[PDB]
């Protein structure tokens, strides 16, 4: 839902209480904190971009 | 605009410094000479003819003494304090100082 | 007006600065709006045939 | 299968609905304190401290919130304190209503960016309308705009008296602190007005002091407590026995020198304290301290010496009395100078009693004639609210003097927009006419809430107001009905220009901009992910 | 366990008529504590102190200030009492009673569809007329007449438990206040806190009390061979010590020769001897200081036949400085003859209850005094001390504002009728709460007749009737008989300043507590 000018933003609240609003996929993935070792490869993919 | 890394304060060496006062007039001599040292530093700055100082943050020694600040106020020199080691490259290119 | 907006503005500026960087590195552009995705889907199908 | 994040994922209508409720939960508080007919709030903390106030910003900053959408409205109020100075109630009311009505649109399959675009367009147009429908600058009203503005703000507070007792102190205190500057900047630094509290006499015995009220005491009961035609010595170094520095040691091999070197510790001090008095100084003000040895010399000399005052206070005294702050010794390799010509003046310096406490007044000062105000309440509860209420009134008058333009109160401006913007929607109404109309309709929460809090007719009182503002725009006969508002004491419309109900133009232009942008940000929080807290590591 | 998505977690909120009327009920609960401590027939309240002590009093403020509450509105009424204790003297009990009644009548209007702003507005207007009336019925005072001032203070101590010995309390307070009417520069002040010290020694009877024309301190002589009686001493006050101390440095003295160690010790002794010579250049008889006195200093002063006091407090030296006129000198090298406290009276070291007391009394013209209390125990001494502290305050009110108003309820009745006659032409919604203030004023004479056990029907109807006539306008309550006697014969007059403050505080108290529509509790502060 975050592709194109008609997409929407996400809010993420971490375990400390730091709440952010962002659209950039790189800043979303860094905060999601995905655990599964296979899906975490998508976080490294976004780093290259 | 000038960028100073020299500490405008009392003299100090890398070695441990101790000054002994062993006489009546000697106590006055220590206070008087220190004031002269700091004033002499400000005189060098004014003779160059700067208007604004950028003072780099110091850890071991006071970057600017209270006496030096008073003297610089009398010289009408404006001082910006606490410039970080990470600011120097950007400031130098932007203003042109060294 | 708000810390959440200012932080997002910082990221938005960064992206726009990088877009120009991309044009400096590789002085060529394409149409957006899905153009390369539709063109790839059609021509790659013909390749596979 | 599902997302492997160890928290909770909530999307769609779940978070979109919660965002509106969190905003409404905060708005449900402030709506009850809108207008001169509102009532005070009492807040009690965990340990038993009781705070009473009607300031919207104080209340919201004291109340704890959890949802990040509620924190935005708390910050919104803080923006009004910095940018406006008295708008700490209506800015949250407007913003929450924009969120509620926006929710009703997007639930009809209207893309959120279609609503946001309409809100930004209508907001910019609303500001254009206001700047074309202003009443008057501050030149034709003269003093009236300053007393009227002062009383209009205070009407919502515990000091909202019908008389001009407080209004005169507010306006005169601001006008007495005029400072010029380059490029036509007639500054009014109201932050320099020192406001004091005392649980003592009634509200009607507040003092307006020409000069500066210094929150300190003379101390040693042998100094003069009243000096007339005083020279004021403002300095920032301590008057005490002189200590040796950590890097200097006193190592003596001749016992005969023990007495001269030891004695010097007190002689080098007394040499200096004599020379700040040899210049004729009468009142010595220091932010440091004066030890028992040094206090003797001020008593014997017949001088006043005040110790341990704040640096922010001494700087204000020196500027108002024409003194220079001296911290050390200088003047062209001089050993001891003390800048004899740099003393200030005051017609009288006196310590007075202010209901079982002591206060030093420096009167008239002869350079800038600064101001202080001493407020009197029955108890601490009233005194705290009076200080806040006075500060608000001082700020509102400052805004009137800086921005020479007033708009009508009583909901008149919002009523005028509720008609113009509806017509605007019909000119550019292709797809955003629903967002433009809802933006305009959201504005009616102000005359609606005002009627409710006053226990007056609701849907008939406001509807009648709108009829007057309609005729001004659909019958161009110059009927001049654009300045009519609600009289909450009679339940009838009134002409706010003849009634003297004025508000600074910026109180509404800024509120519309900040309230709109705050809502737009919240309207883009459709997705929320929350991670498990880290407590014990 | 998933939490609930809440705001302001673990807090409570109350709103509406439950708060508007709830706050008034809290104020009533406070008012009933001291209701019976108004008139001359009061009874004593015995409170057990949380620190283990016992407080027996009938003073309205001393009672309420020790009562801890939880309700956030009841705290306001307690603060009103604590505030009045510092501005005025006996403006206590009547303020809590009156303020409660003003809230009581408000409760009726809040249920009659009257907006809180109408009740508050009308009350503020009534205050302007209550204050105006008090200034029109005042009585001039010639403060130089010793009998007028005696009659005033005798009335002000009648209510309190010290009245049994009024023939002593009146003279103690009147003289103490006069002695501290001190003026140095161009400003007149009456200071009954810094220079009107009250001291108490268990034992004896109240008839043994007196005002001391001077000071006393709980000190013995520095040395047994020093004089314990001096007819007219020359008193010098010092601030510095008479010992040898290290300087504020890192002093290090190199001892290398056999003579160096003992030579240093000799100079330590000589230093003390030299500075002890400096402090007799004024030829003193008595030297009082605050810090230690060295053995050599004790010997030297003994040899000079000088009596010394070792460790006197700064507040005590500040008091005697005004009794004897001495200046405290912090350097022996800067002593002047003008520093000597001449005019001092007798020095005597007395023994009271196996403890030595130093008295410096019978001074020529002191500007400070001490009141010496005696009694059966600390309990009666505590009651007498408190009542004398009030007895001095009523003098300042008259001396600074020499106007009286008839007391005994006559003031409150006259003002209630003044409001009534004006209320006839209000012709608006505020006419009702305006009249209610006039009725609320009755709570004071209503309380006075109840405390004596008299009828509340015959006295109030008759008293209200008597104030319809223009002949007297000063009828009040006879708190001893239970009948109605004009104040022109009773002579019970009260300071105008106390009556002005009573109305001002009572009205503003109500204004605050009628504006609260919501209470939110349970938050933390940073």
């Amino acid at each position: 839902t975050s592709l194109g000018p008609k997409g929407m933003d996400k809010m993420i609240q971490d375990g400390k209480g730091d709440v952010t609003i962002t659209n950039d996929g790189a800043t979303i993935l860094k905060q999601m904190q995905v655990l599964h070792p296979a899906a975490r490869m998508l976080v490294e993919l976004s780093k290259a971009q | 605009i000038g960028l100073i890394q020299f500490c405008l304060s009392a003299p100090k060496t890398d070695m441990d410094n101790q000054i002994v006062v062993s006489d009546y007039a000697q106590m006055d001599r220590v206070l008087r000479e220190e004031r002269a040292y700091i004033l002499n530093l400000v005189k060098q700055i004014k003779k160059t003819g700067c208007n604004v100082l950028l003072i780099q943050k110091s850890i071991l020694r006071d970057a600017l003494s209270d006496l030096a600040l008073h003297f610089l106020n009398k010289m009408k020199i404006m001082v910006i304090k606490d410039i970080e080691r990470e600011d120097i490259e950007f400031i130098c290119k932007t203003i042109g100082t060294k | 007006s708000n810390k959440l907006v200012i932080e997002e503005a910082e990221r938005s500026i960064h992206d726009a600065l990088c877009v120009i960087r991309c044009l400096v590195k590789k002085r060529a552009l394409i149409a957006g709006g899905g153009a390369p995705e539709i063109e790839l889907a059609l021509r790659l199908t013909e390749y596979s045939r | 299968g599902p997302l492997s994040v160890f928290g909770d994922r909530s999307t769609g209508e779940t978070i979109r609905s919660q965002n509106v409720m969190a905003a409404a939960s905060i708005a449900n508080i402030v709506k009850s304190s809108l207008g001169p007919v509102g009532l005070d709030k009492m807040l009690v903390d965990d340990i038993g401290d009781v705070t009473i106030t009607n300031d919207g910003a104080t209340i919201l900053k004291l109340l704890e919130v959890e949802h990040p959408a509620a924190k935005v409205l708390c910050e919104l109020a803080d923006l009004q304190d910095k940018e406006v100075g008295d708008g700490t109630t209506s800015v949250v009311i407007i913003a929450a209503e924009l969120l509620k009505n926006a929710d009703e649109l997007v639930k009809q399959k209207i893309h959120p960016t279609s609503v946001i675009s309409g809100y930004r367009l209508a907001c910019k147009e609303a500001v254009r309308y206001i700047n074309e429908n202003l009443i008057v600058n501050t030149d034709e009203l003269g003093r009236d705009c300053l007393i009227n503005a002062a009383k209009t703000s205070m009407s919502s507070k515990i000091i909202g008296i019908n008389g001009d007792f407080f209004a005169n102190m507010v306006v005169d205190a601001v006008l007495a602190i005029k400072y010029t500057d380059i490029r036509g900047q007639p500054r009014y630094p109201v932050n320099s007005v020192n406001i004091l509290k005392a649980h003592g006499r009634s509200q009607m015995e507040s003092m307006l002091i020409s000069g500066y009220a210094l929150n300190c005491v003379v101390g040693s009961q042998g100094m003069p407590k009243r000096i007339v035609n005083a020279k004021i010595a403002c300095l920032d170094f301590s008057l005490q026995k002189t200590k040796m520095k950590l890097g200097v040691q006193v190592v003596i091999t001749d016992p005969e020198k023990l007495d001269q070197i030891r004695q010097r510790e007190s002689d080098i001090t007394k040499e200096r304290i004599q020379k700040i008095l040899a210049t004729g100084a009468n009142v010595i003000l220091t932010t440091g301290g004066i030890d028992d040895m040094c206090l003797k010399y001020f008593v014997e000399a017949g001088a006043m010496a005040v110790r341990r005052v704040l640096k922010r206070d001494l700087k204000r005294i020196a500027k108002a009395s024409g003194a220079t702050i001296l911290s050390t010794l200088a003047n062209l390799e001089g050993e001891e100078t003390f800048e004899a010509a740099m003393l200030g003046q005051a017609e009288e310096v006196v310590q007075e009693r202010i209901c079982d406490d002591e206060l030093i007044l420096i009167k008239n000062t002869k350079a800038r004639t600064s101001a202080s105000i001493i407020l009197r309440g029955a108890n601490d509860f009233m005194c705290d609210e009076m200080e806040r209420s006075l500060h608000d009134a001082l700020c509102v008058v400052k805004r009137v003097l800086e921005s020479k333009s007033v708009v009508p109160g009583g909901g008149a401006v919002e009523a005028a927009l509720s008609i113009y913007l509806e017509n605007y929607a019909t000119s550019m109404g292709s797809r955003e006419q629903l967002a433009i109309a809802e933006f305009a309709r959201s504005l009616l929460v102000i005359p609606n809430t005002l009627a409710v809090n006053a226990a007056q007719d609701s849907t008939d009182l406001v509807a009648k107001l709108r009829a007057f503002h309609n005729e001004a725009q659909v019958n161009p006969e110059r009927k001049n009905l654009k300045w009519i508002g609600l009289d909450l004491s009679n339940g009838k419309p009134r002409d706010n220009k003849q009634a003297g109900v004025f508000e600074p133009t910026i109180v509404k232009v800024k509120s519309l901009k900040f309230a709109t942008e705050a809502a737009i940000t919240i309207l883009r929080i459709d997705d929320l992910i929350k991670l498990h807290p880290e407590s014990k590591d | 366990h998933r939490p609930v998505l809440v705001l302001s977690q673990n807090t409570k909120r109350e709103s509406g008529r439950k708060v508007q009327s709830g706050n008034i009920n809290a104020a009533k609960t406070i008012a009933d504590i001291i209701r019976t401590c108004l008139g001359p027939k009061s009874m004593m309240k015995m409170l057990l102190d949380p620190m283990g002590g016992i407080v027996m009093t009938n003073d309205g403020n001393a009672i309420l200030r020790e009562i801890q509450v939880q309700h956030p509105a009841a705290k306001s009424m307690i603060e009103i009492s604590r505030t009045q204790d510092e501005e005025v003297g006996d403006g206590t009990t009547s303020v809590i009673i009156l303020a409660g009644e003003m809230l009581s009548v408000a409760e009726h209007f809040l249920e009659q569809q009257m907006h809180p702003t109408v009740v508050i507005s009308a009350y503020r207007k009534a205050l302007d007329d209550m204050i105006s009336t008090l200034k029109k019925i005042s009585i001039p005072v010639d403060i130089s007449d010793s009998d007028m001032m005696l009659n005033i203070i005798n009335s002000s101590i009648t209510t309190k438990a010290i009245s049994r010995w009024s023939s002593l309390a009146c003279n103690i307070a009147l003289d103490a206040v006069k002695m501290v009417q001190f003026e140095e520069n161009g400003r007149k002040e009456i200071d009954i806190k810094k220079y009107a010290r009250v001291e108490k020694i268990p034992g004896g009877i109240i008839e043994d009390s007196c005002v001391l024309r001077g000071v006393m301190i709980n000190k013995d002589v520095t040395h047994p061979r020093m004089r314990r009686y001096i007819k007219n001493p020359r008193i010098v006050l010092l601030d510095s010590s008479l010992e040898y101390k290290k300087g504020e440095s890192q002093t290090d003295i190199e001892i290398t020769r056999e003579e160096d160690f003992t030579r240093i010790l000799q100079m330590e002794e000589e230093y003390i001897q030299q500075l002890c010579e400096d402090i007799i250049q004024l030829k003193p008889d008595v030297v009082i200081t605050e810090k230690g006195i060295s053995d050599l200093a004790q010997h030297y002063l003994m040899r000079a036949n000088i009596t010394a006091i070792r460790r006197v407090r700064k507040t005590d030296n500040n008091r005697i400085a005004r009794a004897c006129g001495a200046r405290i000198v912090s350097r022996p090298e800067e002593l002047r003859e003008d520093d000597v406290g001449t005019g001092a009276g007798l020095l005597e070291i007395k023994k009271i209850g196996d403890e030595y007391f130093t008295f410096i009394t019978d001074c020529k013209d002191p500007k400070a005094c001490t009141i010496l209390l005696r009694g059966a125990s600390k309990e009666i001494l505590s009651e007498v001390e408190r009542n004398l502290q009030d007895a001095m305050q009523v003098c300042r009110n008259v001396l600074l504002d020499p106007q009286l108003v008839p007391g005994g309820g006559a003031s409150e009745m006259a003002v209630a009728h003044a409001l009534t006659e004006k209320s006839k032409a209000m012709t608006g919604v505020e006419q009702w709460p305006y009249r209610a203030v006039a009725q609320a004023l009755e709570v004071i004479p209503r309380t006075l007749i109840q405390n004596c056990g008299a009828s509340t029907i015959r006295l109030l109807t008759s008293l209200r009737a008597k104030h319809t006539q223009e002949n007297c306008e000063t009828w009040g309550v006879n708190g001893e008989t239970g009948t109605l006697v004009d104040m022109k014969e009773l002579g019970i007059w009260e300071p105008l300043a106390v009556k002005l403050q009573t109305y001002k505080t009572a009205v503003e108290t109500a204004v605050l507590l009628l504006r609260i529509d919501d209470i939110v509790s349970g938050h933390k502060k940073k």
